[PDB]
């Protein structure tokens, strides 16, 4: 796998839509894309795609983030916690 | 180089060495290991 090939394709295809849709600012956080956010909603993501095809069989894994005043919060749970083993 | 930066990392090596998932995993369980040590 030549993952990190992947996902650099995956942040230019990030910065490409983060652009169309502009609260917090659309980000890339170096594992997802976060469409931009109002103050006060919370954007689930799934985990990395590549995971789809490492461990086909597990796919329950979620990480959120609160848009805050103080801008993106932490991812919660940690990508560790969410998408780790 | 936060969490995130480390799963990012990680990630990356790992794929790397593992031909097999299950290898894959494993590197991955060290490297979780490794971040909650730190």
């Amino acid at each position: 796998a030549h993952s990190d090939g992947i996902f650099k394709k995956e942040q230019a295809m990030c910065l490409e839509k983060i652009q169309r849709a502009n609260g917090c600012p659309g980000m890339w956080d170096n594992i997802t894309c976060w469409k931009p956010a109002h103050v006060g909603e919370m954007v689930l993501v799934s985990c990395p795609e590549l995971f789809r095809i490492f461990n086909p069989d597990q796919d329950m894994g979620v990480v959120s983030r609160n848009c805050t005043e103080d801008g993106w919060s932490e991812p919660f749970p940690h990508y560790f916690d969410a998408c780790g083993f | 180089c936060d969490a995130t930066c480390q799963f990012r990392k990680a990630i990356d090596d790992c794929a790397r060495q593992a031909y097999h998932s299950s290898v894959f995993k494993a590197c991955m369980k060290q490297k979780k290991k490794e971040w909650k040590a730190g």
